[PDB]
RNA sequence: AUGAUUAAUAGGGACGGUCGGGGGCAUCAGUAUUCAAUUGUCAGAGGUGAAAUUCUUGGAUUUAUUGAAGACUAACUACUGCGAAAGCAUUUGCCAAGGACGUUUUCAUUAAUCAAGAACGAAAGUUAGGGGAUCGAAGAUGAUCAGAUACCGUCGUAGUCUUAACCAUAAACUAUGCCGACUAGGGAUCGGGUGGUGUUUUUUUAAUGACCCACUCGGCACCUUACGAGAAAUCAAAGUCUUUGGGUUCUGGGGGGAGUAUGGUCGCAAGGCUGAAUAAAGGAAUUGAC
């Protein structure tokens, strides 16, 4: 339990998004390989109500009012947004 | 030219006992072409 | 568990007369006048079984008996640089790299192997061998990244075969 | 300027070589 | 090929309150009372001048 | 290039300044971006005019330097502590003995008279004008001490 | 001699045993660096990728018995502790100070936040003394050959230490105000307390001390979580049922990389004596010409 305990604050202090994007990208694909209508249909029915995937949401309003998605970093964070948004509204 | 960035199979012991023993993996691979060719033409 | 392919080489080849003490924890070799006949085979089993002692893998360490001109380089990152805390541990990442990759890339290229026991660095090879990984650890050490010591290490590599 | 003519000027009645005289280069040396 | 991040640096630059009074007076005490007529008489003047 | 159009009491003022504007003029022309340049350099770039003084200011081109140098060690502490070092005292000694040759308590009280005197002995080098070297050059010549 | 009620899982004070690399003043130890004495030996020693300045037959380096100077507390040192923060690791003593815990002790709203105002404040830096072992900006000088070892060496001023005073800036970071309530499971660690018919020890018993187990306070934190938030990273707080009220201080009105002009504001030089001077075979050539 120590050793298992030792690697974590060490890890949890370690927040750089370019490590912690690394680590997530190869855990989806872990997930995808290794691990039914109903549940989309609530999943968009969820989605069609809030409508809070495009935007109109507070960061999304706030980055592209300011001339400041036009950098290619959060406009690539902005579209990942809209094309899971997109998924869930997929038929 | 590519460097290795994974651990040896080979232990130092038998890295230099195969210096103590152009390549037969050439030549494996030079015959290996000529009855595909061989079989081919 | 390893203890199985240890004393072999010593016993038969070296013909040394071995036993490890449970009461203090330590090894035991001695010279067997009727029997052993290479004056250095006792210095030379004391010599392998230290590098199993440092964290070695036996296999590298059979070299060793093999081998006559295989030593020890041994240094600390403090007498390289004096960091500490995060700066310390990071630098032990960067050495090993990702996976330990880096510490593989060094190994292959010098023909040498490394042990990243926490501070505490162990180089075994031939003396040219060690000197040059020697100089691309410490440069990992003052900060340089690792993709650039990547490249030099290639370079060496060539250099290595040609000769 | 006046001032610095005058001065200037007085530096004609003092003036002297250089070749023996050690330079501050040497200041470092201790 | 490693970018690290942008420090985003601590601003040197005046911030906006302060730049009232990078002049040699307080810009802030010489003002009207009713901007709405400042605007009017003064375009007004503008094109009759 | 800002260090050569540094002006006294600035924060660039430093010995190149002084030395290169008693023998010419430097004057800012225009400012030249990093992007005027490609592969870019990551220092900018300027322009500027050097005039050369006709005549040459006559004063040696040796002794210039070495009061200058001696003084601008620390530019923003005291004149007088930048001739408290124990070998500004053995380089200066010696050039005395050349003087007399064509002593160290002596060569100290020499100068204190010749800080005191001239009222520089409380300023700093970092916010001093081509005058007061000048002035502190002569008053080391009339005692005797020459500094190169 | 004489009018009111609580004693807030608010606060202050008291008392009990603890706890801490908290602070100040003394004191002890500790190798190591440098230097010096004695002592055995004789050629180099040093340093780099490779070398030379450099010291060395008045004996270097190295060996051993000591002594002296000034710093500084390695290994123990940890996903631990203390302090408001900056910071804080040898022994023992004095000085006062402090959190938490226990309390069927005490005062009764004495509290939270904080312009003005005040104390402290990393390293560097300034003034005037002391000290100056090591390191060491500045500086000189050896070498300037070779790209993994490409900035190395020797000397070394200020400085590094200390006394009495100045400055007040950091990625002074959790890029994350303070106080209060509530909202998931798990076991690791620190300090204290409670309980057991638990182990070891006390090697006469015992009681303590050390461990084991369970619980309970406060602290650094850590795993899992479709509990909620976020775009996401991630967060027990950056959460409090769709849009918004528990109390209060401060800040911002737009980011990043480049340019243009200025009826604007504030700043910013020197110079007056001094002056040079065959185009081509008229060739190449161990290589050519006839
Ligand atoms: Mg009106
Ligand atoms: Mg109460
Ligand atoms: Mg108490
Ligand atoms: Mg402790
Ligand atoms: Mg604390
Ligand atoms: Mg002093
Ligand atoms: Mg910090
Ligand atoms: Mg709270």
């Amino acid at each position: 339990m120590f050793r298992e305990e030792r690697k974590a604050r060490r890890l949890k202090k370690i927040k750089s998004k370019t490590y912690r994007k690394i680590k997530k990208k190869e855990l989806m694909k872990n997930r995808e390989l290794a691990a039914d209508n109903e549940d989309h249909d609530i999943a968009r029915a969820k989605e069609r109500m809030t409508l809070k995937h495009k935007t109109n949401s507070k960061w999304a309003k706030d980055m592209i009012k300011h001339g400041m998605t036009n950098d290619a970093e959060t406009r690539e964070e902005m579209e990942e947004m809209l094309r899971q948004g997109e998924r869930l509204k997929a038929k | 030219f590519e460097l290795s960035d994974v651990k040896s199979s080979k232990s130092l012991a038998e890295i230099y006992e195969d210096d103590y023993t152009l390549s037969e993996e050439l030549q494996k691979a030079h015959s290996e072409i000529s009855e595909l060719y061989a079989n081919l033409v | 568990n390893s203890w199985t392919k240890i004393y072999p080489p010593l016993v038969e080849h070296l013909k040394l007369q071995v036993r490890m003490n449970l009461k203090t924890k330590s090894v035991e070799l001695r010279t067997n006048p009727k029997f052993t006949t290479d004056p250095g085979a006792l210095q030379k089993g004391a010599d392998f079984i230290k590098a199993f002692t440092l964290g070695f893998d036996l296999d590298d360490s059979i070299a060793l008996l093999r081998l006559d001109d295989l030593y020890i380089e041994t240094f600390e990152v403090k007498d390289v640089k004096t960091l500490t805390g995060d700066h310390l541990s990071r630098a032990i990442g960067r050495i090993a790299g990702k996976d330990g990759k880096t510490k593989f890339a060094i190994e292959n290229a010098t023909r040498t192997r490394i042990v990243l026991a926490d501070s505490k660095i162990h180089i075994l090879g031939g003396f040219t061998h060690i000197r040059m990984a020697r100089e691309s650890v410490v440069s990992l050490i003052l900060g340089s990244p690792p993709g650039k010591v990547y490249g030099n290490l290639r370079t060496v590599a060539s250099r290595l075969k040609e000769r | 300027r006046e001032e610095r003519k005058t001065i200037i000027g007085k530096l004609q009645d003092y003036k002297i070589d250089t070749s023996l005289l050690t330079s501050s280069k040497r200041l470092g040396e201790g | 090929e490693q970018s690290n991040k942008q420090h985003r640096k601590a601003k040197e630059k005046n911030t906006a309150k302060k730049k009232l009074h990078t002049q040699g007076h307080n810009a802030k005490a010489f003002a009207v009372a009713a901007p709405g007529k400042m605007a009017r008489t003064m375009q007004r003047s503008s094109d009759v001048n | 290039a800002l260090r050569l159009l540094a002006r006294p009491g600035d924060s660039l003022y430093c010995r190149l300044s002084a030395n290169v504007q008693m023998w010419a003029n430097v004057t800012h022309i225009m400012k030249v971006g990093k992007n005027n340049f490609r592969p870019p350099p990551q220092v900018e770039s300027s322009v500027v005019r050097l005039e050369i003084k006709n005549p040459r200011p006559q004063v040696d081109y040796n002794e210039w330097d070495g009061l200058l140098r001696i003084v601008f060690v620390r530019k923003n502490r005291t004149i007088s502590a930048g001739f408290k070092s124990t070998t500004v005292m053995d380089i200066l000694e010696k050039n005395y003995k050349t003087f007399l040759a064509m002593m160290h308590d002596v060569v100290k009280e020499k100068i204190d008279t010749v800080l005191k005197e001239t009222d520089l002995g409380d300023k700093r080098a970092g916010k001093c004008d081509q005058n007061d070297f000048l002035r502190l050059l002569y008053a080391f010549h009339q005692v005797g001490i020459h500094f190169s």
